[PDB]
């Protein structure tokens, strides 16, 4: 379950949330998770 | 004396003005062209705004003139209607909001060009003023947001005097004794209710068998209709109009029949409101000489980035497919411009809410039971009547309910339908939940302020999830 | 003499909700109430009756004042039939009390009428008026005895000229002048009600802001400013030294600066005393069971709402936490669930607060002050209702939405709304916080146009992206 914006961020950088891990309330892939992948990739 | 820019937007309505502003805020040298005297388009000048204002004022007039205020100890001499003053409040709000967009343009340095826009080259648009004045704009991108117009009814000529479109209906000069409305969709029901409250004998005639337009949940539509009829608003569903005639005394004879033929009858009225629908406006935009062909409905085909065939020319809002709603046009205008700057562009239309601003209000988002059944999706139903909600009962405004549709096994919220007090605002909590792929459980968990109408939404979700609510 | 699995003492928001969920989870349940009706404070002399008067007085003001005239709704004269207005309120209360009743019948939750006293770790005894008594043996005991009005030292409330919120809600006539002691939520709502109905009202508050605890300061000051414009007067940073009944039935209230000096006297016809409320645990048997209340008179509980005796739980107004009806209900639910073997959480930073005046005020999460105090770095997003389409079309533009988000994670820390629709709008915020939403998340949620909620969307946007579209 991607959070809106997390979904927006992942699309903008062509990333698949599977690559990361959801760190948000009740199994949500938050805007922080999305950014941790854009970072922990373009790192 | 040409001028240039990165993005030129044709149309200053919900989609257009919001796109122009966002474009500028993204750095794009932006221009917005508008042929009418004011910005804001349909919604602002003859749509959402004026209609919500008259809906608000007529609702209050009804509360004071009827038994509501008396039931609360507010006793009055004689409640009189000053229609012109009621029209003035509406006009003042509209004028303030139009002035606001002009100011928001200057603030974000969006260049406002007055005139009729016409694409005269893949990277050029020519605005022509009424006086003949011309202005050329060479642009990298062109954004089409020309919106919509009233769909005429074959054989009946709207003149905005006794035969009106929604525009003429928003400005009548006196309460008509009797009014007939062709079409019981959102716009028709709203305007019909406005005049019914003010004293008109109102009847809406509709081809289909339900009111509220496309997508409305059937149970919701039927309950809504029952309430409106109890208010005095009449309906002739599964009925076709075969023609209308102006009479010797200024009245109008509208001839009708059952949709399937037969049961012919005539109903006479002082004002005939025609609102069977609205359609994409693209008149002399120059789309032909550019090879941009419309679909059968007259819309401009576009991809997920809102690009037309010619990749540097986009289209959004009422002029393209999807719900013809203001917020829909705004979202598209926003993601389109963000898209021009490399941003994502995926927009889930299943999360666009619909609202009918009558009283009771109706609002919904997601899918109706009919759609779930059509897609063969197995589901659970959660219902909670406002008559069981504290704030609603305290306010003595208890019509309707909140109906939640959940995926039979994943308890995921599939649809939220609201008929009653505050439906309009409440549907946004619903929208946000869908955008998060919420489950009935998720919502049921959230602590909602007591007493609030939203508790009906929370509890309907609990009844779906757990199978029982607390207060019902 | 009967028995059950769970016995709840008190049928208010926390009590009756807890009782119903219990039977709904298979627990044989009994609920005991001393009053003639169920519902507790909120339903009988609290939330409900006050919202009814706020609603009615607001409509009275729109019709009696300039609002309706500006809309073409003309009336030669508009007058108040207070009895009738009071009747609408009580008709509402009575309907809702019968409702709780019916809900107990429906969920087979047994109702015992009497003052309940915990006579043993697994026994509760209730005593009626006539003198009779009912013995209740239970494995579990849930105490949701709630609260009572906090009295003011030196001034005795008689519910005549000197009333508490209970008396203020049933006044028999509009007082020519009224003094309110305490400018918190309850005081501001009740004083606004009477100010609209025609009373010359003044609230005296020891603290320097109206609204109670936790309310954002900027929100509190804008709110105050609007109420004063309405004619509601305030005496902040002021102490009430005493009050005296006068020859003509009026009341002289003597006041002076909080820090000292500038003594004055204000005469009124009715004195509303509402400096606070406190947990009610009188003659419950706790002093014998070894249950030691904390200083403020509250029952100390743990995460599972357990007391000293693990089979005895306390929820709602009797325990710490915001003394709100929904807070009481949430606790009563998670407690019962935990009892049936379930986890129990409740982030009190997600329990909203609403002020039902007009403009309304509502918020959830943290205020600017709490953030500064906590050392949390943040950013601010504000959107005035004056720029919100629906607000403007309705010609009801007071206020704004203010969003607070972390300077770096863009996470939503708190939301404060002052203006139309705040009360319902805060619940969209509560949902957003429960998902750890960021400002961008909300800004990217499609909101219907035109709705007041667009103000919330645009505020989250100005905070997330730096600027909104319409302002
Ligand atoms: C009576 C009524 C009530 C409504 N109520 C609601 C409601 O409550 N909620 C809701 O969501 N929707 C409502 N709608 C629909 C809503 O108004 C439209 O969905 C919305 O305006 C679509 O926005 P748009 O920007 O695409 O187009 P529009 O706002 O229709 O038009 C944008 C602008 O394009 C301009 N334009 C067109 N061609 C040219 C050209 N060649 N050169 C220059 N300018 C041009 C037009 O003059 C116009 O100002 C209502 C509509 C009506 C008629
Ligand atoms: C004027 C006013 C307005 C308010 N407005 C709001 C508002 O808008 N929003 C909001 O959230 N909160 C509001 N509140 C507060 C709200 O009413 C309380 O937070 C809520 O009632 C707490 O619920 P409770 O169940 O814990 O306790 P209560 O409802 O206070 O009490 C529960 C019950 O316990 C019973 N009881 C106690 N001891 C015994 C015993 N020994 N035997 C039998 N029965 C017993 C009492 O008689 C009572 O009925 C308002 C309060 C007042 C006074």
């Amino acid at each position: 379950r991607l959070s809106p914006a997390a979904r927006n961020i992942l699309e903008k950088h062509s990333l698949d949330a599977s690559q990361g891990t959801a760190t948000g309330p009740r199994g949500i892939f938050t805007k922080e998770d999305a950014l941790k992948l854009v970072q922990l990739k373009q790192t | 004396q040409p001028i240039d820019a990165d993005v030129t937007v044709i149309g200053s309505g919900p989609g257009g003005y919001v796109a122009a502003i966002k474009a500028a805020q993204l750095g794009f040298k932006t221009v917005c062209i508008e042929k009418n005297e004011t910005l804001g388009g349909t919604c602002l000048n003859v749509g959402c705004i004026p209609s919500k204002a008259l809906l608000n004022n007529s609702h209050y007039y009804h509360m004071a003139h009827g038994t509501d205020f008396a039931s609360r100890g507010i006793e009055m001499s004689e409640v009189r209607l000053n229609l012109d003053k009621m029209m003035e409040q509406k006009s003042t709000a509209v004028k303030a909001l139009t002035g606001g967009i002009a100011h928001l343009f200057k603030q974000n340095k969006v260049v406002h060009v007055n005139g009729y826009g016409k694409i005269t080259g893949k990277n050029q648009v020519t605005a022509t003023k009424a006086d003949g004045g011309t202005q050329v704009i060479d642009t990298k991108n062109i954004l089409i947001a020309t919106g919509s117009e009233v769909t005429p009814f074959p054989g009946i000529t709207i003149d905005e005097d006794t035969i009106v479109s929604s525009t003429g209906a928003l400005s009548l000069k006196k309460v008509p004794e009797k009014m007939v409305v062709i079409g019981a969709g959102v716009i028709g029901v709203e305007l019909g209710s406005v005049w019914q409250r003010l004293g008109a004998d109102v009847t809406a005639v509709e081809f289909l068998g339900h009111v509220g337009g496309v997508g409305i949940d059937m149970e919701i539509s039927k309950n809504f209709q029952r309430i409106l009829q109890k208010q005095g608003f009449k309906f002739k569903l599964n009925t076709k109009v075969t023609g209308a005639t102006k009479k010797s005394d200024g009245k109008i004879d509208v001839s009708i029949e059952a949709a399937s033929g037969g049961k012919a009858e005539v109903i006479t009225c002082d004002v005939l409101l025609v609102c069977i629908g609205r359609r994409p406006f693209t008149k002399n935009l120059g789309l032909e000489e550019l090879g941009i062909e419309l679909d059968p409905r007259g819309r401009i085909p576009v991809n997920t980035r809102f690009q037309t065939k010619i990749p540097n020319i986009y289209a959004i809002g009422d002029v393209v497919a999807g719900p013809m709603l203001a917020h829909k046009a705004e979202d598209e205008g926003i993601i389109c411009v963000e898209g021009m700057a490399g941003g994502a562009v995926h927009i889930d239309y299943n999360c666009v809410p619909s609202v009918i601003y009558t009283h009771p209000e109706v609002a919904w988002v997601g899918k109706s039971e009919e759609q779930l059944k059509e897609e063969g999706i197995e589901y659970k139903v959660g219902k909670f009547p406002f008559a069981a909600n504290s704030r609603a009962k305290t306010n003595a405004d208890t019509d309707g309910m909140v109906k939640i549709l959940g995926q039979k096994s994943t308890d995921r919220v599939l649809g939220a339908h609201i008929l009653g007090p505050g439906a309009g605002e409440m549907v946004n909590e619903a929208a946000l939940a869908l955008e998060y792929g919420a489950s009935c459980e998720d919502i049921a968990r959230v602590c909602h302020a007591h007493p609030t109408l939203s508790e009906a939404f929370r509890e309907a979700n609990l009844a779906a999830s757990f199978g029982k609510s607390i207060n019902f």
